């Protein structure tokens, strides 16, 4: 169970980082339909220390967003 | 500057006044774990403590271990001295570990309250005489007064060199300790013995011929 | 301020300073509200007093040599007789039960009649040692100190005897005979892997 | 209203772009009730990327 | 200034000069703060006095021939006697007695803040009526105090090595210095 948790957190984290990195560019739809190979490789190799990176982000309170999400009429 | 990898580019974060002014810097963080400065400072402190403790431990291993080859100071192996001393002991290992745990936790609490707020332990009256010298030396990780008792800090022209040799020898100590445990798993004998073996024959006394480090051959 | 409960720490705002034993210790932020905090004051003080009474009694019987605190209820939980300083008690278990019941009922109903008068004085201080208004605060602080101490002492009693089944006098005597052999670690119960 | 090309934050509860941010195309200097015109980059459930709003409904952020 | 505690050295600033025995010795910079330094003053002086009392007593019994200081507690750890006059009372009795006595005396010492030189009734002989020779006597006092402290430490170290009365230690060194010394003790240095 510990091995699986590690590898799954790895996959999820590198996915999140790719999404974020490609989100701040001039064609998100294009980067989502076609992949930047160098970007993919860089983010893959840097996905290693993902538990440390994530706990640091938590300690900075950055991984969670403030109350600015799209929201249905009642709440 | 001096880079662990010539030709390579410097990490974005690793090139800042603090980083270049920290210690032992060569632009080495290909995992970019220091893209945050607070985390970076915290990790500098961690690395400092590790360098110090690893230097202490590797000395305590090698020196008696080397002189047990000498006639005097006949001492058992380090990974067995636990058993040896607990046999020659006077108190139950439980109580021993408990008390040493308490006394380490206290000092760690002091260090930690400091790293939280630097001017924390200079609070007047919180002790009777401590706060006098219980104040940081403007560099988190270099307490003063009794710490540095021989006034080695009042000579700044040696300050940088002290810092640098400290971090270098500490990193070397960590590496040597890892070598120790790895070879005690692979071969299982005395480190000095592995030494003497590879010296009596380099070309065949090596992990390349341990049949374990590289199992597929 | 009784003192910085944690050197280098920072004081909590909801704690007014001049207060018997105000060390500033509430890192979990409980008494941030006034009515709750006053409730806490009264609870803590009466707890201190009752704790002190408890240790006084337990040590009394134990060192006077009438068994420990865990020994008294035996006479009634089985067949026997109530005894006090060697003077036995020729009355019923249920009698003393209902008696102490109505007594505590009256006393605490009185305590609750008025709102929160913790320091009655006057008739309840016929010796009158709070006539200073500053040394009064001194005595208040020393009081709450004694109270928190007696509370901790009682808890230690119950834990030691839950481990060893022994009178605290016996526990301290054992630690005297050998500390390295008579301790919660050597007790082997307070920590599992020992 | 704010000059053209400015960026505001939609706040009309019903609006598909609610609690989001869009680029103001322009504002009518005249007195129409919803002179604000706001482009977007994420079409709603019908394929529209620009909506109109009154003054209050938006915040330039 | 009592004198340069280290020739060629430099004086520390936080040490005011005119002060009984101010040699200027604090190379580790401890008393740089006033309240702490005053605490140090009072600690040092009472330490000197108690040290002096200790050596007086130890030498008294030893050379009077009633065993050394390490010999007294034997009678109770397994009758109390004093100058040959025995003591017909309980160990625990004298324990609680000296306990409450020291409690009273030191609680008195703490009642007032820091009065170290009470005088008056506590100096009914009145030898500090000079205000300069008073300082002379203060300096000589602290000298005697630091000396007695060092003397006591020497006692405990010598007897922790040899298990012997200090009179015995000095007599041994007398009989042979080259053979009765901490080096020949073989304990104070390992590789000897
Ligand atoms: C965390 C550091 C640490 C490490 C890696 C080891 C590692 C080892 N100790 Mg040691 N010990 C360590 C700390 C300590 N040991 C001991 C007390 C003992 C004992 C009593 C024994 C060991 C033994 C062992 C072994 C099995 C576990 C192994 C060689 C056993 C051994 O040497 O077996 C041959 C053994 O008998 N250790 C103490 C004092 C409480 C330690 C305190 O930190
Ligand atoms: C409710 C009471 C109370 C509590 C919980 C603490 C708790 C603490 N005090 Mg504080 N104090 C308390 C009351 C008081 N303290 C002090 C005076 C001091 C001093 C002088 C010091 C502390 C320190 C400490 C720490 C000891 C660390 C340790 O041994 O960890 C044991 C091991 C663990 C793993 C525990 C981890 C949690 C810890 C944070 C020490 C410290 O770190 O100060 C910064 C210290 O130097 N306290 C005063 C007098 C004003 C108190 C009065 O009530
Ligand atoms: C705490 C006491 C104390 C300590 C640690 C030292 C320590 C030292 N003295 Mg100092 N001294 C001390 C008190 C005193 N010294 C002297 C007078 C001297 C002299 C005359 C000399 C030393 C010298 C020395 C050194 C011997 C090696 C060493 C640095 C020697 C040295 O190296 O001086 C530079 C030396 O020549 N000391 C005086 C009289 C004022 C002292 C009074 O307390
Ligand atoms: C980078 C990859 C990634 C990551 C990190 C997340 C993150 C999340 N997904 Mg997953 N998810 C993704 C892509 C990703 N998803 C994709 C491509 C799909 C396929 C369409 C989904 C469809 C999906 C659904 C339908 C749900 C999640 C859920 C979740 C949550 C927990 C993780 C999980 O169980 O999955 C979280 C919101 C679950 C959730 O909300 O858990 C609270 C949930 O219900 N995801
Ligand atoms: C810095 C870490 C460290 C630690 C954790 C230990 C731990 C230990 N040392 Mg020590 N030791 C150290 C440094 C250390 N030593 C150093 C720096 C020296 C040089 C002075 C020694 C020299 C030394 C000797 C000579 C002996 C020990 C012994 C011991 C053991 C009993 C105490 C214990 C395993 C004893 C031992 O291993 O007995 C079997 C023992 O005889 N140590
Ligand atoms: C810190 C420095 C250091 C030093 C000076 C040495 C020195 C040595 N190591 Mg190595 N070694 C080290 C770290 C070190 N090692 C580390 C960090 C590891 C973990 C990968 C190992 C793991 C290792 C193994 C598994 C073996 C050696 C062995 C040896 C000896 C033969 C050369 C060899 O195979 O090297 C490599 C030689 C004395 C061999 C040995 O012990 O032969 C008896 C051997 O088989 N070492
Ligand atoms: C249930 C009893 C009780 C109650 C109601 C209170 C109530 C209070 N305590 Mg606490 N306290 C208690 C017992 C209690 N205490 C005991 C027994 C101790 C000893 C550990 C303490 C030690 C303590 C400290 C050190 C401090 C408080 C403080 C406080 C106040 C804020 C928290 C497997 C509040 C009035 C703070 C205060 O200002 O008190 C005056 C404060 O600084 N308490
Ligand atoms: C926690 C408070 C408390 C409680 C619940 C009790 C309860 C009891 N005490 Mg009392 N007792 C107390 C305080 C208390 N005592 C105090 C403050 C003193 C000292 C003045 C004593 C000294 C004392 C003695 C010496 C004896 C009792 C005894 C008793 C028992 C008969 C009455 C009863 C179980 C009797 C007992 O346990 O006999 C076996 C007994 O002999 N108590
Ligand atoms: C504050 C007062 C206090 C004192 C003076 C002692 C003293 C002692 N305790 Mg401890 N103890 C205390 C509080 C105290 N305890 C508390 C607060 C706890 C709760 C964790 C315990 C729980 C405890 C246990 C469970 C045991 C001791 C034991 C002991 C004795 C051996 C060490 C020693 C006499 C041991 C004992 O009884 O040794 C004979 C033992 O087994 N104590």
């Amino acid at each position: 169970t510990f091995g699986f948790l590690y590898v799954a957190g790895y996959i999820g984290y590198v996915g999140r980082q790719y999404l974020i990195a490609v989100k701040g560019e001039a064609k998100p739809t294009d980067k989502e339909i076609i992949i930047d190979v160098p970007l993919a490789t860089k983010l893959a190799w840097q996905g290693a220390g993902w538990p440390l990176a994530a706990v640091q982000e938590l300690q900075r309170g950055t991984l969670l967003e403030k109350e600015e999400n799209i929201t249905v009429s009642p709440r | 500057r001096q880079s662990w990898l010539p030709g390579s580019q410097i990490p974005a974060h690793l090139d800042t006044p603090a980083a270049q002014a920290l210690a032992g810097n060569f632009g080495f963080d290909p995992l970019g774990l220091g893209k945050d400065p607070v985390a970076l400072r915290w990790y500098q402190q961690a690395e400092l403590i590790h360098c110090r403790t690893a230097m202490a431990g590797v000395a305590g291993i090698l020196i008696p271990g080397l002189l047990t080859k000498a006639g005097a100071l006949n001492v058992p192996e380090w990974y067995d001295a636990g058993k040896v001393a607990i046999e020659n002991s006077f108190a139950p290992w439980g109580s021993l570990l408990a008390v040493q745990l308490f006394l380490c936790g206290f000092v760690e609490a002091k260090r930690w309250q400091d790293i939280r707020k630097p001017g924390s332990q200079g609070e007047p009256g919180s002790f009777l005489g401590f706060e006098a010298s219980l104040k940081g030396t403007s560099e988190l990780g270099y307490p003063g007064g009794p710490f540095d008792p021989l006034g080695l800090s009042k000579e700044a022209d040696k300050w940088a060199d002290w810092k640098l040799k400290e971090v270098k020898n500490g990193r070397l100590a960590m590496l040597a300790f890892l070598g120790f445990v790895a070879q005690k798993y692979a071969t299982g004998a005395g480190p000095v013995d592995n030494l003497a073996a590879h010296l009596k024959d380099p070309w065949h006394v090596n992990y390349a011929t341990n049949g374990v480090s590289l199992p597929f051959l | 301020k009784a003192g910085n409960w944690l050197p280098g720490s920072d004081a909590p705002a909801w704690l007014p300073d001049d207060l018997p034993g105000n060390y500033g210790f509430d890192p979990l932020s409980l008494g941030k509200e006034p009515a709750s905090l006053k409730r806490f004051t009264e609870s803590e003080v009466i707890h201190g007093r009752w704790a002190m009474l408890g240790v006084a009694g337990s040590l009394a019987v134990e060192l006077l040599g009438y068994g420990n605190w865990y020994d008294a209820p035996l006479w009634a939980v089985n067949g026997g007789k109530a005894t006090w300083f060697g003077i036995e008690v020729p009355f019923d278990l249920n009698a003393l039960l209902a008696f102490e019941f109505v007594a505590m009922a009256a006393a605490e109903g009185q305590r609750g009649d008025a709102g929160g008068v913790v320091y009655p004085g006057g008739a309840f201080d016929p010796l009158g040692f709070a006539k200073d208004s500053s040394k009064s605060g001194e005595l208040k602080l020393k009081e709450i100190k004694n109270g928190r101490l007696a509370m901790v002492a009682f808890l230690g009693f119950v834990a030691q005897h839950a481990a060893t089944g022994k009178g605290p006098i016996a526990a301290l005597g054992e630690h005297l005979a050998n500390p390295w052999g008579a301790n919660f670690a050597t007790n082997g119960i307070s920590v599992p892997f020992f | 209203g704010p000059k053209r090309g400015s960026l505001v934050k939609i706040l009309r509860p019903e609006s598909y772009w609610f609690n989001q941010v869009g680029k103001v195309v322009s504002v009518d200097q005249s007195g129409v009730r919803y002179p604000v015109v706001v482009r977007f980059e994420n079409q709603n459930y019908a394929g529209v990327t620009t909506n109109n709003y009154a003054l209050d409904e938006v915040v330039a952020a």
